[PDB]
């Protein structure tokens, strides 16, 4: 006369984590919050959270790449097809391509054009990624003003989410996606923990295989993401930011 | 705090060309980088506290000597000064003039 | 631009308001007095506005509070500010003078 | 029946988006927040944030 | 400094799941970036921090 749904979410969950290549940092966290998931009573107001957890700590792909066209050949084609001049742009994602059929598997880099109004600095990244074939986003950072963006919230308050990061990440499964953040420079000061600090955990070009936003605390990489940026003057940036980025010149 | 230019030729010979060079799969063969232009490559261009800067410098040239290689013509590169101009753009910081007498 | 949903209170952004009391999809927002937005003591509101104001990009407007994008490239902004030089020049190249 | 708590509450939501042509996109994500809803306890915190 | 244990879903501080997961007491944390720090609303974590 009864079911057992409590077995029904705890394989169901190990069933969507067949697939990809767990690393091993999450398993035994996942495996320990699965049986504690598994003991409490299922109206109980704790659980829930935990049957959120869960949600998505197995559903952010860990090693799913969405294969990315080699050959460099075809890709000038569609690069020119919708844009014209600009080629040092152009010279620099085609020296990325070529490295990337060179040492095989598939790895990322930071970017941050910069220039005129108007020179065509955002309709690019579109292209960029119908050409190297990883699936695109778009994030701005136009003003903001909370850290939690970048980095979400602890998990005992009600309601809190992964910083949009993450987000992203489980929007498109792939593990690789290009980050596109923009209007970098215009970035505000907050006067409560600016988010331009938040983001040179982000972008630290060794570092960044750790990032730890808080929601789902488990460290996960990023270095395979293609990040790039936008800066209308490259003055307003702090010091060590301005650092961390390649810096073409449209 | 700081790098003395001796102590950055030292860094980047022993540890950043080797990685960055595994990084991007060149077999060192195929592409030479004399000790001589590392020291151009610190005197003119990369020339601040930091070291990251230097990094990206010759990570631009293995990068361009990856696309000569792949699709292009040489089957090998060679960096010389000479032709150096053309594998990291315009020089920054103009040398100083030198007097003979 | 709203607040993030997680906090107490939290409503979506001025825009989004208009866009539930006026059910049509195509109002005529008419923001006003552009010249005079305030600048400089906390992070710039210009710096959002040009999020809604690119011709093309706007189709993928994202307030914080239904993160799902709201494609809105149908409305029919205008603006009126009495002298047309302060206001910074990114925002500036966006929209189109015309001059009573 | 004044005060509603899962079936109709779910139910009137569903119908009013009849009218509308939603973009396929939103679909999804009302979906999961729904069926989150359905599992959700009738009073907590999260219950009406959602 | 984690939560009061009391409220649903508390979990210690950050550092405790250090000693934890270090399985030692005598680590090397390694604090970073430490002059970023906000020092705001309802917080001042840089008292927590001395
Ligand atoms: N080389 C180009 N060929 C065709 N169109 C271009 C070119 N450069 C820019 N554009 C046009 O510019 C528009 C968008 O440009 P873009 O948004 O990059 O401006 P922008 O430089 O990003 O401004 P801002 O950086 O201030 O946002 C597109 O409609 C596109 O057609
Ligand atoms: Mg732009």
């Amino acid at each position: 006369l009864e079911k057992d749904d409590k077995d029904a979410i705890e394989e169901k969950f190990r069933e969507r984590l067949k697939e990809l290549v767990v690393p091993k940092h999450v398993m035994d966290v996942v495996d320990e919050e699965l049986s504690k998931l598994g003991l409490l009573d299922n109206h109980s107001s704790e659980f829930n959270v935990t049957r959120n957890y869960l949600d998505w700590l197995t559903s952010i792909p860990w090693g799913k790449y969405s294969n990315e066209n080699l050959d460099l050949a075809r890709a000038q084609a569609v690069l020119e097809e919708d844009h014209y001049g600009m080629e040092d742009v152009k010279k620099r994602i085609l020296e990325f391509i070529a490295v990337s059929q060179l040492r095989g598997s598939t790895q990322g880099k930071i970017l941050c054009f910069y220039g005129p109004p108007g020179v065509g600095k955002t309709s690019i990244a579109r292209s960029i990624a119908r050409a190297l074939n990883r699936e695109y986003f778009r994030f701005s950072v136009g003003g903001m003003t909370d850290v939690a963006e970048i980095k979400g919230h602890r998990r005992t308050y009600v309601g809190a989410m992964p910083g949009k990061i993450i987000q992203c990440l489980k929007k498109t499964k792939t593990e690789n996606p290009l980050i596109l953040i923009d209007e970098v420079d215009k970035i505000g000061r907050g006067y409560q923990g600016d988010p331009s600090s938040a983001l040179l955990e982000l972008l630290d070009p060794e570092q960044n295989a750790n990032f730890l936003d808080h929601y789902l605390d488990v460290p996960v990489d990023l270095s395979k993401v293609l990040f790039i940026c936008t800066a209308n003057v490259t003055d307003t940036i702090p010091e060590p930011l301005r650092d961390r980025m390649e810096m073409i010149n449209v | 705090s700081g790098y003395v230019a001796q102590e950055k030729l030292a860094i980047a010979e022993r540890y950043l060309v080797p990685q960055a060079r595994a990084l991007c799969g060149l077999d060192e063969s195929k592409a030479k980088l004399s000790s001589d232009v590392l020291t151009l490559l610190i005197k003119q261009y990369c020339r601040e506290s930091g070291v990251r800067n230097l990094q990206k410098q010759v990570e631009k040239v293995l990068r361009k000597s990856a696309y000569k290689i792949v699709s292009g013509e040489a089957e090998s590169v060679e960096v010389t000064p000479e032709n150096l101009q053309d594998f990291v753009g315009k020089p920054v910081f103009t040398v100083e003039r030198m007097y003979d007498v």
